[PDB]
DNA sequence: CTGAATTAGACAATGCTCTGTGGCTCTAG
RNA sequence: UAUGCGCAUAACGCCACAGAG
């Protein structure tokens, strides 16, 4: 059986509930002095990444041709894959639960959930 | 991380909530500040 | 307390020393010695080592965190 | 006055060329044209 | 709070102060000297969730 | 060491030619595609230094910041010089200016050909 | 491996996701997909950059000679951007000099955005030239720049956004102006631009584009226009 | 020779390689008190060759 | 002109930080994939967008309003719809 | 007129009825220029001259006076590149931390049709501005006490751009 | 019915500084 | 940031070859 990061962050959180007065100790970046369960094991995983600041992702143009560094290309190829599952989510509401276009045929399926390939791409 | 496997040594930094006191001398020169060795192991007071 | 390190100001002593001092005199502070036509604040601040007449204290570190002042005047330069 | 002078590579005949007309030579038709040297002071040291 | 990341500029009404933006406190913002090349790695740092806590005294 | 005198005469005496090929499609993309060198005609920036076809003269000289090849936009009017940015002091040795390979191309390609002196000075390899 | 048993378990997390952010929120996915081209004017609404307040009463002449005198002539290059020389055609035909017509002749306007476009980043100007109508300079300082800190002081300056703003509103006044045909390349002589800028706001201008360069050989020696766009009625 | 000269305020006059005019002008008016700017903490850099 | 340091750093920490303090230090939500449009500018929404730094200096910012030459840059952040693992974490989350 | 007020045993105690000149000692950083090595004294009132009129968010008002100027321990801090000596200073303040709404009193340089200079405490040029929408009649027909003194409120303060603390308050006269 | 040593696979490192030219950076569907 | 006269123009990487000590 596969183990979505939704399901291990429940995990996680049970197994912290439980064993967290020892793992405290291993794990000490969060929250500074060590005191009354500083680290908490929603650091395992991203609700949203960082964009850094764009003067330290600049284009270099030379005579009518932009070239975008690397950085901003791999934060582009999650955003668009972000909006690939946003679209497909939207499928999935109003449908066994207007405005619908079924566009998005694109990833690898044979069923309706491409959330797993297209997480494990993610 | 200025020697080998920089990644490898900030993802052990980061995991241990590693502290650095900023006395090797890479670590003065990473954050600008002057080497303890040499002309940096002492300290200029003025008399008032 | 007694102060336990060397009487002789070291040779990374003197530089700092004498980069410190040459700097206050890149600034207006006034020269103790007599200036003999020295435009360069190196020379200036050879002059005021070799005549005593630095007034600057330095404070030895020692690597527990502790230290000990000393004034130039009290240390022992050689060439 | 003083038209701009080129001379084709291959036959050598000299050919006035202006802004917007194509530049091919006007007798063979080649591609490259060199530009013609004109009295004009330029000083020069010797040594 | 020991944080580059976390200072920020006052939209203007003059004043230009600073604001921490974590503690919410004007008064603890003031400036170090640092290369340009540690700020760029504090904010690739950031890119990774890795907080550098600065100790300023 | 190498005597003076054999120096002054002709002794180990160089140059180097330099040739660069100036198009105004590949570099100069700003758009209309109608770029052909040339001058406005009572242009300061060009005159007794370039030639009436915005491009150099064959005996010339080229010394630093010196209008190196003009350019006029034809859909426009408006007339551009670039300047020599190069170092070193060179003479003019050829231009030649290429179509395509039809002969239908238009006077925007140009290859000139410079000459550098360096004759031999202390610090050269033999 | 795997199983459908991988889709059970993925469709549990879909059955939560779809709780926690209703099927609403989830229908609003259609934002961003074309949300807006920024830093110019809505598609809809065409009675912008004049509001029927401090409308063009302000710093009026009239003359043929006032027409020959685009060259500023005496006995100083030019004082204009000479687009005015052009729509004065159309502006001559209810009246040569000083037509009052239901543009209300705010083709002043579009030069004193000319004039301010060109004018650049560093303004020490409170007032922009003669500078008379106050509300008019408010609206500029308001809209066509941005406030910028400095050492302690504020400056004004017109970041490349704006100076597309301005560009792409003297689109939009000289359109309606001269009756949807327009000469660009007059905008390109006498504006220091690219017409890779001006291609590219006629990209900008994606509904209902159909452009021709109509008049060849317009000039003495040249041709130039472009900015056909046969749109309906303001 | 010098470059340029760094003035009080961090303001950097840049000397000209044509007229000796304007350097003539420079340095008459280096060594001058603090001006009518308020920064007095500091005096004139030459940034001599 | 004055020396504006004076202060110094005496220690280095790394740690991690809460998802709650990203969210205060972030300053825009980045949506759109689209970096530039036909007429040149950043766009809303996207990965070179204003209420960030400026890219050059022939722009200014939005949520300060200095310049190139004196904007510190701001953090954005791409609101992903799922969770996705932590790649730092992700060997020590398979142990645990 | 900008003209300089001394200590003056804390300014004359002009921490009136309504103006808040509260006095506090309070100990400042002061990085001494290497010319007054000798004349300390000199210096440190130089740059707490420099630092007159301007609003420190530290000491929490703008300050107006200072006296009892005492160094903090005989060592300068020398730091290692830079040359300015930095001495930490202990000094009794006079300072002034204005309100909103609060208020204050001040002499007139000018009363226009919507610009009124008041001088509060001979230093700050404190503008207000004379309409507040109730009517135009009240531009003529002086009755906001038209006269060498004013008394006055104040809703925002923002600094000038060059020295000074400005201060930008509504005249809001108690009745109408 | 599970700790045991062992072995194959993965991976990380491999001198320093400097000067040029030339092609390509989104062509294929 | 550089050049030119506050103004105008130009604001780069990755491979692969070749070379210097
Ligand atoms: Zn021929
Ligand atoms: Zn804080
Ligand atoms: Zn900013």
């Amino acid at each position: 059986g596969y183990l979505t990061p939704t399901s291990a962050r429940e995990h996680l959180s049970a197994l912290w509930k439980n064993e967290g007065f020892f793992l405290n100790y291993l794990f000490s970046g969060m929250d500074d002095d060590g005191m009354e369960s500083r680290f908490n094991p929603s650091v395992f995983f991203l609700d949203f990444l960082v964009v850094p600041p764009s003067r330290y992702r600049p284009v270099s143009r030379l005579g009518d041709q932009m070239f975008t560094n690397g950085q901003t290309v791999n934060l582009q190829a999650v955003m668009k894959d972000v909006v690939l599952i946003r679209k497909l989510l939207a499928l999935m509401a109003q449908e066994q639960k207007i405005d619908r276009s079924f566009l998005s045929t694109l990833p690898g399926q044979s069923l309706i959930d491409k959330l797993y390939n297209i997480w494990i791409r993610l | 991380m200025t020697f080998e496997t920089s990644f490898q040594f900030l993802k052990q930094a980061t995991m241990l909530g590693s502290h650095d006191e900023l006395r090797s001398p890479s670590a003065c020169l990473v954050v600008g500040k002057v080497v303890r060795g040499g002309t940096g192991l002492f300290e200029l007071k003025q008399p008032l | 307390q007694k102060r336990i390190t060397t009487p002789y100001m070291t040779k990374y002593e003197r530089a700092r020393v004498l980069g410190t001092r040459a700097l206050q005199i890149a600034m207006c502070a006034p020269v103790m010695v007599e200036l003999e036509g020295e435009t360069d604040p190196l020379l200036i601040a050879m002059k005021e080592l070799k005549a005593r007449k630095i007034p600057i204290i330095i404070r030895r570190y020692l690597p527990d965190g502790s230290y000990e002042d000393w004034g130039v005047d009290e240390l022992i330069i050689t060439d | 006055q003083q038209p701009m002078i080129y001379i084709c590579g291959e036959c050598h005949t000299e050919n006035e060329i202006k802004s917007r007309d194509p530049i091919r030579c006007r007798e063979c038709g080649y591609r490259i044209m060199y530009k013609k040297r004109t009295k004009r002071l330029v000083v020069f040291d010797a040594r | 709070c020991g944080s580059l990341l976390s200072p920020l500029l006052e939209k203007p009404p003059r004043n230009r102060k600073y604001n921490c933006t974590l503690c919410s406190r004007s008064d603890t913002i003031d400036t170090v000297s640092v290369p340009y090349v540690f700020r760029y790695f504090v904010a690739e740092l950031a890119a990774m969730n890795i907080k550098v806590k600065l100790d300023v005294v | 060491i190498v005597n003076k005198a054999s120096w002054e005469r002709g002794f180990a005496h160089g140059s180097v030619y330099k040739s660069e090929f100036i198009d105004l499609s590949e570099k100069i993309k700003q758009g209309d595609s109608s770029l052909v060198f040339g001058i406005k005609p009572g242009d300061p920036r060009v005159l007794q230094k370039l030639d009436d076809d915005g491009l150099p003269f064959i005996g010339a000289k080229l010394q630093y910041g010196d209008p190196y090849y003009s350019y006029l936009n034809l859909n426009t009017g408006e007339s551009f010089v670039m300047y020599y940015k190069s170092k070193e002091n060179c003479v003019v040795d050829n231009i030649k200016v290429c179509s395509n390979d039809t002969g239908s191309g238009k006077f925007k390609c140009v290859c000139i050909t410079m000459r550098v002196p360096r004759n031999p000075t202390i610090g050269d390899k033999f | 491996v795997g199983n459908e048993s991988l889709n059970r378990a993925v469709a549990k997390a879909a059955e939560t996701i779809i709780d926690t952010k209703g099927v609403t929120a989830l229908v609003s996915d259609a934002i961003h997909n074309d949300l807006q081209d920024d830093s110019l004017y809505l598609p809809p609404c065409y009675d912008d950059a004049a509001k029927p307040e401090d409308v063009y009463k302000f710093e009026d002449l009239l003359s043929p000679a006032e027409y020959e005198a685009l060259q500023s002539p005496s006995e100083m290059i030019e004082e204009n951007s000479h687009c005015t020389f052009v729509i004065e055609a159309l502006k001559s035909l209810p009246s040569d000099v000083e037509s009052r017509d239901r543009q209300a002749r705010c083709i002043w306007f579009l030069d004193t955005l000319i004039k301010f476009r060109a004018h650049r980043v560093v303004k020490r100007k409170s007032a922009l030239g003669p500078g008379v109508p106050h509300i008019i300079n408010t609206k500029l300082l308001k809209h066509f720049t941005c406030l910028t800190y400095n050492n302690g002081r504020l400056r004004n300056l017109i970041s490349d956004s704006m100076k597309a703003k301005i560009t792409a509103y003297v689109i939009i006044l000289a359109l309606h102006i001269h009756d949807f045909q327009i000469d660009l390349t007059v905008l390109q002589r006498d504006l220091k631009l690219s017409e890779k800028r001006m291609m590219e706001i006629a990209k900008a201008m994606r509904l209902k584009i159909s452009k021709r360069r109509v008049s060849v050989a317009a000039g003495s020696e040249e041709d130039h226009k472009l900015g056909t766009l046969s749109l309906p009625l303001p | 020779g010098a470059s340029m000269v760094i003035n009080e305020d961090g303001s950097r006059t840049a000397l000209s390689a044509v007229d000796m005019t304007q350097r003539e002008a420079v340095a008459k008016q280096l060594l001058t008190p603090a001006t009518g700017a308020p920064k007095p903490q500091g005096t004139k850099i030459v940034c001599r060759h | 002109s004055k020396n504006m340091p004076w202060r110094r750093l005496q220690g280095i920490s790394f740690g991690m930080y809460s998802a709650e303090e990203l969210k205060k230090l972030s300053v825009k939500s980045i949506t759109n994939p689209r970096y530039l449009d036909s007429l040149g500018n950043p766009s809303a929404n996207g990965l070179y967008d204003l209420a960030l730094g400026p890219a050059d200096s022939k722009e200014v910012c939005s949520t300060c309003v200095q310049d190139f030459s004196n904007c510190s840059g701001h953090l954005g952040h791409i609101e992903l719809p799922l969770t996705v693992y932590n790649p730092l974490l992700f060997d020590k989350l398979y142990l645990l | 007129c900008l003209e300089l007020p001394t200590y003056a045993a804390a300014c004359a105690l002009v921490n009136s009825r309504y103006s808040c000149l509260v006095a506090g000692p309070h100990q400042r950083h002061i990085a001494l220029s290497p010319r007054y090595l000798n004349r300390k004294r000199t210096g440190i009132r130089e740059q707490l001259d420099a630092e007159l009129l301007r609003y420190s968010e530290s000491l929490l008002g703008v300050p107006i006076a200072y006296d009892n100027i005492k160094v903090v321990g005989e060592l300068g801090d020398i730091y290692d590149d830079q040359g300015h000596i930095h001495l930490n200073i202990e000094a009794d303040f006079v300072i002034f931390c204005p309100e909103p709404g609060q208020k204050l009193m001040g002499i007139v340089n000018k009363v226009s049709s919507s610009h009124i200079g008041c001088l509060v405490h001979g230093c700050f040029n404190a503008s207000i501005p004379k309409p507040e929408q109730l009517s135009a009649e009240q531009w003529q027909t002086m009755e906001i006490n038209m006269g060498d003194e004013l008394e006055f409120e104040v809703f925002r303060l923002d600094s000038d751009a060059a020295g000074v603390f400005c201060i930008r308050g509504k005249l809001n006269i108690t009745s109408l």
